[PDB]
């Protein structure tokens, strides 16, 4: 399948068939395979993947957090290289938000 | 190896330790400056071994609030995962 890895396709995908996208590989999976994350080398051991799936912990409570609920991220907007800033975080009762400026402000979106 | 170096006495705000683990750790431009953010980069970004050496802890916890614990229990949290990471506390 074509690699989905927008906010509004990852959004629709998560909401519609409650999983990501397949271009989506945690970090344990992505190490698995080689991927040294100062290298920046995700896209040489795993051609067109995006790191996601991952628990999001919400330490300082700016998602809302219930008893049950889990929180889980994906980064956005990656095709390779280093790392970006985009992520979409996405709870285990399917409540969407993102953020574009590394986890200081967050839009909900679902 | 990655080596970092916190020197707890000049630590001043929460934003004075994000700056320095921006600065020690090398991390991106755009390094949020928040718990989420760090994690972010220690499970995605930074190299290992990484060896932090965090002196004066004690005085870097009156100028931070509860920041401080709040940032050495993520990197507790990244080691108790598997990254490779010696915590020096001084």
């Amino acid at each position: 399948a074509q690699v989905i890895n927008t906010f509004d396709g990852v959004a629709d995908y998560l909401q519609t068939y409650h999983k990501l996208p397949d271009n989506y590989i945690t970090a344990s999976e992505a190490q698995a395979l080689g991927w040294v994350a100062s290298k920046g080398n995700l896209a040489d051991v795993a051609p067109g993947k995006s790191i996601g799936g991952d628990i999001f912990s919400n330490r300082e409570g700016k998602l809302p957090g219930k008893s049950g609920r889990t929180w889980r991220e994906a980064d956005i907007n990656y095709t390779s290289g280093f790392r970006n800033s985009d992520r979409i975080l996405y709870s285990s009762d399917w409540l969407i938000y993102k953020t574009t400026d590394h986890y200081q402000t967050f839009t909900k979106i679902r | 190896m990655k080596k970092a170096v916190i020197n707890g006495e000049q630590i001043r705000s929460i934003s004075d330790l994000h700056q320095t683990l921006k600065k020690e750790l090398a991390l991106p431009e755009y390094y949020g400056e928040n718990l989420a953010a760090l994690w972010d980069c220690l499970t995605g970004w930074v190299e290992y071994p990484l060896v932090l050496e965090w002196r004066q802890f004690e005085q870097s916890k009156q100028l931070t609030e509860n920041g401080a614990e709040s940032v050495l229990q993520v990197f507790r949290e990244a080691k108790a995962e598997g990254c490779d990471i010696t915590i020096i506390l001084s």
